[PDB]
């Protein structure tokens, strides 16, 4: 039942308010970093911070609503964060509220390219991995060459998700086979990033 | 506003005697009644509450038909041993679905002792 | 300290049972309210189900009110959770948690599958320098580096998902092009889905 704003922009130094209705009873603020990684409750009870939660953090319930206040935001509250309510009886949460902070500069990708393993190889199997790193804003685009054709087939790649300096990181993965790793003169991985791109390259040879 | 204090983080008593558990009103407004639980959360179980059924085991400590009663005191008899837990005393206010949460009680752990 | 452990991930076939378990620390287990949520990996949390101090009550969430059961053993500071006729819906990652949501199990990865448990190959990336750690089924694994010992640099990735419905995923770490003959690079894989560690070293080429 609870609604929630799906994101809120706020620039360094600012006091963000997200709010949270849909429910009569109590409520938590839970933040999410990232995807996978687990949650970290910065309100509880409505208004209750963890002793280990910073002091910028601050939770209240009025009406049925309640309200997350960040006062001073930081590059790492940065996050997802989740209201969640319980009465007696049962809980919910909300669909989350993604928050980014303004600021931030536009560093553009760093692209290493590795070819396949001798243990890969060895065990008759080959993968290019095409890794993009500390780029901002963390929206990318990769396609792959052998020789200079196209290849649609066999690529897999992960979507951009923060390093620990504050700034975005994906993969790629081109797999095919030895008979098409030995047989091409040289594989590529194009990277693009605000029209700027990068391009890497490797070859069968050492 | 309306506080609800309960004066006592703990209360140690005998296994098989009468435990009260201290809550009191310091107004009141808004009105709505008074609730215990046993627990935080979704399973915190209902101990006693004003409005609701009877509960055996729960007398309370004032006649609460009087008019300006502001003492929620609750005496739990015949405490057994798996009647240890953190207590809770919480007021309700008015809704329309109805009775919403207003405040709570910082809690009363209970515990007891296997004592003569 | 409160510590939270679950366990009991891993796949299991659809339409089967399987049981969750949780371990407590630093808290009094028995004056305290225990929930499981979930979350569908890149979805959101939701509520499966609370329990009493006791035990005697039990509430659970639409999602699966009938097929599952909440259980508590104080004697041992554990919680459960035995889930009935798993759907495709049910595949999330499952975390126990305190009284009122205070405190966060690591969570449980459950992924609800007729496909066969497929420990990981690992492979070396020399040259930043990272392991490619490849066919894996299913997710999660855990890619530490020297041990706990490096961890400034270090990225691991998402894992994709092959054409051949197996996972793979990597970690990689910057390193100073300097260092290498002196300072060697191990990178230690969990993955306890198949209770299996792989350590694999990584020489520069």
């Amino acid at each position: 039942a609870l609604t929630q704003p799906a994101s809120v922009s706020a620039n360094p130094g600012e006091t963000v308010k997200i709010t949270c209705f849909g429910s009569s009873g109590n409520y938590g603020w839970f933040q999410q970093k990232s995807p996978g990684s687990a949650p970290v409750t910065v309100i509880h009870y409505n208004n209750k911070r963890p002793s280990d939660i910073p002091s910028r953090f601050s939770g209240s319930k009025s009406g049925s609503t309640g309200t997350l206040t960040i006062t001073g935001v930081r590059a790492e509250d940065e996050a997802v964060y989740f209201c969640g309510a319980w009465e007696t009886g049962s809980a919910t949460f909300g669909a989350g509220t993604t928050l980014t902070v303004l600021g931030q500069p536009k560093a553009a990708p760093s692209v290493t390219l590795f070819p396949p393993s001798s243990e890969e190889l060895q065990a008759n199997k080959a993968t290019l991995v095409c890794l993009i790193s500390d780029f901002y804003p963390g929206a990318v685009t990769v396609a792959w060459k052998a020789d200079s054709s196209p290849v649609k087939a066999g690529v897999e790649t992960t979507t951009p998700s923060k390093q620990s300096n504050n700034k975005y990181a994906a993969s790629s993965y081109l797999s095919l086979t030895p008979e098409q790793w030995k047989s091409h003169r040289s594989y590529s991985c194009q990277v693009t990033h605000e029209g700027s791109t990068v391009e890497k390259t490797v070859a069968p040879t050492e | 506003e309306l506080q609800v204090i309960q004066p006592d983080k703990s209360v140690l008593v005998a296994a098989g005697e009468t435990a009260t558990l201290r809550c009191t009103a310091t107004s009141l407004i808004p009105v709505g009644p008074i609730q215990w639980f046993r627990g935080a959360g979704p399973g915190r179980e209902l101990i006693y509450n004003q409005k609701e059924g009877h509960f055996p085991r729960v007398t309370t400590v004032s006649d609460l038909t009087k008019r300006n009663n502001m003492d929620f005191s609750i005496r739990i008899g015949a405490i057994t041993p798996a009647d240890a837990g953190t207590y809770y005393c919480v007021k309700f206010r008015k809704g329309s679905p109805d009775d919403v949460e207003f405040k709570s009680g910082a809690g009363t752990e209970l515990s007891v002792r296997a004592k003569p | 300290d409160v510590q939270l452990v679950e366990s009991g991930g891993g796949v299991v076939r659809p339409g089967e049972s399987l049981t969750l378990s949780c371990t407590a620390s630093g808290f009094t287990f028995t004056s305290s309210t225990m929930n499981w949520v979930r979350q569908a990996p890149g979805e959101g949390l939701d509520w499966v189900s609370s329990i009493s101090t006791s035990g005697v009550i039990t509430y659970y969430a639409d999602s699966v009110k009938g097929r599952a059961t909440i259980s508590r053993d104080n004697s041992k500071n554990t919680l459960y959770l035995r889930l009935f006729s798993l759907r495709a819906d049910d595949t999330a990652i499952y975390y126990c948690a305190t009284d009122t949501f205070d405190h966060w199990g690591p969570g449980t990865l459950v992924t609800v599958s007729s496909a066969s448990t497929k420990g990981p190959s690992v492979f070396p990336l020399a040259p930043a320098l990272g392991c490619l750690v490849k066919d894996y089924f299913p997710e999660p694994v855990t890619v530490s580096w020297n041990s706990g010992a490096l961890t400034s640099g270090v990225h691991t990735f998402p894992a994709v998902l092959q054409s051949s419905g197996l996972y793979s995923l990597s970690s990689v770490v910057t390193v100073p092009s300097s260092s290498l003959g002196t300072q060697t690079y191990i990178c230690n894989v969990n993955h306890k889905p198949s209770n299996t560690k792989v350590d694999k070293k990584v020489e520069p080429k």
